């Protein structure tokens, strides 16, 4: 079971992580049943 | 989930993910019913010493 917990917070700090408390609500409980050992995030380019 | 109790209206603001509730004993104290998604409080039936 692959659990995705998520939280959106309105912040106004410029560079680093804000200091505070915010509990992440569970978003998606996903029935995959596969082995996961490595991950990679996806970014978006801007073309001009 | 099996059990005995009186099902009553409740004022506990459950969050969308939250389904049931548990007491100190870990016995279910509130539950979200399927099909109608409402939140029913579970209060153990009256008992005592005769
Ligand atoms: C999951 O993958 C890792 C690395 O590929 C491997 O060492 C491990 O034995 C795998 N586990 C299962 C249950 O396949």
């Amino acid at each position: 079971y692959f659990k995705i917990y998520s939280k959106h917070t309105p912040i106004n700090l410029v560079r680093d992580l804000p200091q505070g408390f915010s509990a992440l609500e569970p978003l998606v409980d996903l029935p995959i049943g596969i082995n996961i050992t490595r991950f990679q995030t996806l970014l978006a380019l801007h073309r001009s | 989930l099996t059990g005995t109790g009186v099902l009553t209206e409740s004022n506990k603001k459950f969050l969308p993910f939250q389904q049931f509730g548990r007491d100190i004993a870990d016995t279910t104290d509130a539950v979200r019913d399927p099909q109608t998604l409402e939140i029913l409080d579970i209060t153990p039936c009256s008992f005592g010493g005769v």
